[PDB]
RNA sequence: GUUACGCGACCCAGCGGUCGGCGUAACUUCUUAGAGGGACAAGUGGCGUUCAGCCACCCGAGAUUGAGCAAUAACAGGUCUGUGAUGCCCUUAGAUGUCCGGGGCUGCACGCGCGCUACACUGACUGGCUCAGCGUGUCCUACGCCGGCAGGCGCGGGUAACCCGUUGAACCCCAUUCGUGAUGGGGAUCGGGGAUUGCAAUUAUUCCCCAUGAACGAGGAAUUCCCAGUAAGUGCGGGUCAUAAGCUUGC
């Protein structure tokens, strides 16, 4: 069998992917692609079917699961896991070129779905309410 | 704010003067004859000390170094 | 030949892992088969004080802290052979328990 | 039976009132120091002096 | 190709203004299938100058604190606010954007050199932005106590401020800050 | 101050059935200015000129719902 | 007092109940883990316990 | 009468708070003349600024 | 959707002129002793559609929801819901609307400065009653 | 072809669960059914005349997702925000008397059983008409 | 833990679709945590005494992450109410020792400081849908019955990567009702009832229900904090805790 599972994260949203062999499914934690909650958000988990088209995605089986992070969080996990997905298993059995003609439209195209923000939550602190901010200082 | 302190400076000019046999113009070759040749004790610290060697190692090619 | 299990517990690793590996190679030459090191998360214990004894200043405060790093050896042997290798100088942080 | 964040704290407090009360009790004989060495077999505890006559 | 919410094109879409043109940004390159972006664009400077300009339009839609953080509910009054302006004009919303921005920039201001002041020239990045400032402001207030709706009010906000006309609070506020700036050059 | 109407009259429902159709848009919170008529009628108004086919939806949100001309 | 109101106050909880395992002080004790120290007490005592101070 | 001019050399920053920068254009009518005008807000070389009152020569603040 | 002949602009279901405006179940909170808890149930023990107005109801329908809110326990409201619960005269569980419930506060008021408790004490001084700081707050119409 | 639950829309197949579990009139509602905030979070009685129906539908259609889910489990799902008035906010859980006689009248409709464990699970009779009502949903589109 | 496989449900025929249904074959990608690795201003181009260095760009996870530690000299800074750290003084049996009972530390013409909740439609309400992370536990809690609710009664589990717990958290998201009116915004004040903790609840301990429905329509002069996962919104732990967060400390 040909089949491959990398993983692509947001801040704490990991969402891994199994890539195999198969015909056109593309689906996450069990549900389809086009209701995957939130739906306004819904272009950011077509952005790796818009761009590249559905032919490229003919040939394979996407079963994404994911774990951890919010709302928002996990679909920027999502994105970057199956865009990830994909150009591993254009690496390990397609062609080098196969895989940079998909690698140069998803680096023009939004650099995150590729590597991954390394922006983490700053600590808190005890001079105040948050990371940076302080408590209210009062003088006479 | 890369400026490099003297423990560094210092460090840096005693080894080339002792082992300018084996210095070069790679980085990660030179940080491995830092390591070979020195007691260094810690990582953060081989890598100064052996990017300040192999800056220097363009000037002395070019001319003498006071 | 039944479940053995040893927990390793200790407050540093460096003395945790020169006994956790001990225990690991003297399995070997006994030529029993013993399943690797598996690492429990570390527990953390996070103490944090007012670090004035007064109450005057300028609220500062001491974050004490307190990691425990625990691992699991098991063997798979009866108990003639397995307290001969607990027998050894065992250093003086690391915390044994065998499981029968 | 205890629980272990408990275990490691209580062995904490054990061998600091038995490091107090040796500094107080061996305050005249150059006492430094306690090394524990609890063990399932007989607990040994080594008192580090520079006079050990008057320990003893 | 890449069409706005599926919807808007930004192929005829032309700035008619030859210095706000390498800081308003909605082309092919900088064309997005939904204005929630999560880039990082404020760790560098001049980098808010290749954002999109229709999202950053939603990020200055959640001021005042209540709503601080609620950016997806941002997204749906730039979706529904766009929705009014082909309904009421007829055309691309992003052309109408692109002109609500142009005609409402401030493009002479007064710095503070007691009280007197100096006319002094306004960079083509601060026209922008400022605009933006306008803008928003301009839908906040004229859709507070009321029944007409925010993404009605954003609507009509860029409707009349791109028609130049005197009726918006950004072309006021725009003329507001020119005259000022005229009497004290 | 403003005080609405809470149902028709036949003098303002007159302009719903004939005005209101002829907007390039319609939505509860433009009818209500100009009929001068609660928010929940223009609800309800607008959900009984649909069910007639005299308005085309553009789109339905809970925040608000469009309509356009026909 | 006599045997029957000499002590007879109920201190199974409260401040009352718990005090300060080193200098018998009933103030700002910690009470997690078992320390019954009070907390001036502690951090004198929280190096030879074991607390690292990393933060 | 319109005036577009194109930044070409930034010349620091001037104001009592700093508030502003200095910068020496050229006009769009002919790329020869050039004069130093005072603009506020984060300007780069090569970006254009519009001008209502040409000939003014901004004395430093 | 169209106005009715017998809209009725106003009610005078009690003593209080309520709404006709208003939907049926928040005209009636005009009346005292009922809150929009109180005022669903007994919309739904009397089978209004809540989705009309005070205007169109008519006046058989108003005449059975004033029975039913001045009588809770013949219509299954349970005896947590009502107001005033196990009283201290009689240990009725009733709810009083307009002005027994007017009537009923001063007649608990006039019965704890009666007996002079603490309680009583502190409503006729004007001063807060349950045990709040009254150093910093309340300093409105003291002075 | 072959639809399960989770192809189709959630937010519609409550409402098409509902009207199936009150079409086939043998749900147990209960006697206190007009007079319950639903949980001590809430404020005023839900304004569904016949909430106990979509209640009993989103709670059979959790069992499908995860089985061996008790009532202490229930209060959980449908748990929101208490307002205190001044004071700040915290969560809250349901009420168990909603979620017990749910759970009760799902168990007198045949669809779930009690657990080996705890909790309670659906029934294969359960499993059956849930993606038959799915099959519903995916055909009005 | 994953994948494979074996059964099992269910759907509509496939070495199909779903399953946190069940069991075991390879495996560490995901989880854990060890060892090493990695970034040095190294490379390129500028600028610079061609030094020290600086700017920009390539490549890259990263081209200043955030803390902790932190000098000499001080200050009549605070703490004798942390100490069986302590000099001197005072008291020492009708006690300034100590216990017991009751009260007070909350008292309200008023002034100030840190906060909380708000002034609503970018909202509230009622449903529906769907996502955390630190961390704690002999006290934490699963499940079953009872009650409308707070709660109660049974059975179990966890001294804990084993159980609670896949911590089904809020905001958000979708659908409802409302309609610019101190309104269904706001929830202060206060009446009546119901539970729980405790030796004791009154000066309401908290908790719940029903009623009551105040100022407040963005805040004068002033002034605080803050530049990136930051401000702010938003909830959740820990500390204090028999009962317990509008606080603080962390997530
Ligand atoms: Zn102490």
């Amino acid at each position: 069998l040909q089949s491959v599972q990398v993983f692509g994260r947001k801040k704490t949203a990991t969402a891994v992917a199994h890539c195999k062999r198969g015909n056109g499914l593309i689906k996450v934690n069990g549900r389809p692609l086009e209701m995957i909650e939130p739906r306004t958000l819904q272009y950011k988990l077509l952005e790796p079917v818009l761009l590249l088209g559905k032919e490229r995605f003919a040939g394979v089986d996407i079963r994404v699961r994911v774990k951890g992070g919010g709302h928002v969080a996990q679909i920027y996990a999502i994105r970057q896991s199956i865009s990830k997905a994909l150009v591993a298993y254009y690496q390990k059995y397609v062609d080098e070129a196969s895989k940079k003609e998909i690698k140069d439209i998803l680096i023009q195209y939004d650099r995150t779905l590729l590597v991954a923000d390394p922006r983490r939550c700053e600590s808190k602190k005890f001079g105040g309410p948050g990371a940076r901010a302080r408590y209210q200082k009062s003088y006479r | 704010g890369r400026v490099r302190t003297k423990t560094v400076k210092k460090a840096a000019r005693v080894i080339i003067e002792k082992y300018y046999t084996r210095l070069g113009n790679d980085f990660h070759t030179n940080k491995r004859v830092c390591e070979e040749i020195a007691i260094i004790p810690s990582k953060k610290l081989r890598n100064k000390i052996a990017g300040y060697v192999t800056h220097l190692m363009k000037r002395i090619q070019r001319g003498p170094v006071r | 030949i039944h479940r053995i299990r040893i927990t390793l517990t200790s407050r540093n690793v460096k003395s945790l892992e020169k006994v956790c590996a001990d225990l690991i190679r003297g399995a070997k030459e006994k030529n029993l088969k013993v399943k690797g090191p598996v690492r429990m998360p570390t527990k953390t214990l996070r103490i944090t004080t007012r670090k004035t004894p007064c109450g005057e200043g300028s609220k500062t405060w001491d974050r004490f802290q307190m990691r425990i790093h625990k691992r699991l050896i098991d063997l798979h042997s009866p108990s003639e052979i397995v307290k001969q290798i607990t027998s050894i100088s065992i250093e003086p942080g690391v915390e044994v328990e065998v499981t029968i | 039976q205890i629980s272990k964040k408990r275990k490691f704290v209580a062995d904490g407090i054990f061998k600091a009132e038995l490091n107090e009360f040796l500094t107080r009790e061996l305050a005249e004989d150059g006492y430094s120091g306690v090394e524990v060495r609890v063990t399932p077999t007989r607990t040994e505890i080594i008192i580090l002096a520079t006079r050990t006559q008057n320990v003893l | 190709d890449i069409k706005l919410f599926g919807k808007w094109s930004t192929d005829d879409v032309q700035i008619n203004d030859i210095s706000l043109q390498d800081y308003i940004a909605v082309k092919e390159k900088y064309a997005k299938y939904l204005p929630h972006s999560a880039g990082r664009y404020a760790a560098k400077r001049f980098r808010k100058a290749q954002c999109p300009i229709v999202e950053r339009l939603t990020n200055s839609m959640m001021m005042h604190g209540r709503n601080n953080g609620k950016k997806l509910m941002t997204v749906r009054i730039v979706k529904h606010a766009f929705e009014i302006i082909h309904l009421l004009t007829g055309e691309n919303p992003l052309q109408v954007l692109v002109n609500a921005i142009i005609n409402s920039g401030p493009r002479e201001d007064s710095t503070r050199i007691t009280v007197r002041r100096q006319a002094v020239d306004v960079s083509p990045l601060r026209r922008v932005n400022q605009a933006i400032w306008l803008l928003c402001t301009g839908a906040r207030e004229a859709a507070f106590r009321n029944i007409k709706t925010i993404a009605e009010c954003l609507a009509d906000e860029l409707i009349n401020a791109a028609k130049g006309s005197s009726n918006s609070y950004a072309i006021k506020k725009k003329d507001e800050l020119e005259r000022v700036a005229k009497s004290n050059r | 101050k403003l005080n609405n109407l809470v149902l028709f009259d036949k003098a303002t429902y007159d302009k719903l059935c004939k005005e209101v159709p002829n907007y390039k848009l319609i939505t509860p919170a433009v009818v209500s200015e100009r009929l001068k008529i609660r928010g929940s009628l223009a609800r309800a108004a607008l959900q009984e000129l649909l069910s007639k086919g005299l308005i085309k939806l553009v789109s339905k949100h809970r925040a608000q719902v469009i309509y356009t001309r026909n | 007092g006599h045997q029957q109101l000499y002590w007879s106050h109920p201190r199974k909880f409260g401040q009352g109940s718990r005090s300060c395992r080193v200098c018998s002080n009933r103030h700002g004790l910690i009470r997690k883990y078992g320390l019954n120290m009070c907390r001036q007490c502690f951090r004198q005592y929280a190096k030879d316990i074991g607390f690292i101070k990393l933060d | 009468p319109i005036k577009l001019a194109r930044v070409t050399k930034v010349l620091g920053r001037t104001g009592s708070q700093g508030q502003c920068t200095q910068v020496r254009v050229e006009f769009m009518d002919d790329t020869s003349r050039s004069i130093i005008r005072n603009v506020k807000g984060p300007v780069r070389e090569g970006d254009v600024l519009t001008l209502l009152e040409s000939e003014r020569e901004a004395r430093r603040l | 959707l169209v106005i009715p002949e017998k809209f009725q602009h106003i009610l005078r279901v009690l003593n209080t002129n309520i709404d006709g405006r208003r939907k049926i179940a928040f005209a009636i909170t005009a009346i005292k002793g009922v809150g929009r808890r109180y005022a669903h149930v007994v919309l739904r023990k009397a089978d209004i559609d809540l989705t009309k107005r005070a205007g169109e109801l008519t006046e058989d329908e108003v005449e059975r929801v004033i029975t039913i809110m001045q009588n809770p326990r013949q219509y299954k409201i349970p005896d947590w819901f009502l107001n005033r619960q196990k009283d201290v005269k009689d240990g009725k569980y009733s709810q009083v609307l307009a002005n027994g419930l007017d009537n009923k506060l001063r007649e608990d008021l006039e019965r704890l400065k009666k007996i002079r408790a603490h309680r009583g004490l502190r409503h006729f001084w004007g001063l807060r009653v349950r045990g709040q700081h009254t150093k910093t707050t309340g300093r409105r119409g003291r002075t | 072809p072959g639809v399960t639950v989770k192809d189709v829309n959630q937010q519609e197949f409550v409402r098409a669960l509902a009207a199936f579990l009150k079409k086939s009139g043998k749900l147990k509602v209960p006697e206190w059914v007009d007079t319950v905030k639903l949980a001590k979070h809430k404020e005023l009685a839900p304004y569904d005349e016949n909430w106990f129906y979509t209640r009993a539908a989103s709670t059979a259609r959790h069992l499908y997702l995860r089985g061996g889910a008790g009532v202490g489990s229930m209060t959980k799902i449908y748990g929101g925000r208490q307002r205190n008035g001044v004071m700040p906010s915290h969560f809250s859980r349901g009420s168990k008397s909603v979620a017990r006689r749910v759970l009760q009248a799902l168990e007198g409709l045949k669809m779930v059983e009690k657990d080996q464990d705890g909790g309670r699970k659906l029934t294969p009779q359960g499993q059956r008409d849930l993606d038959r009502i799915a099959g519903q949903v995916a055909a009005a589109n």
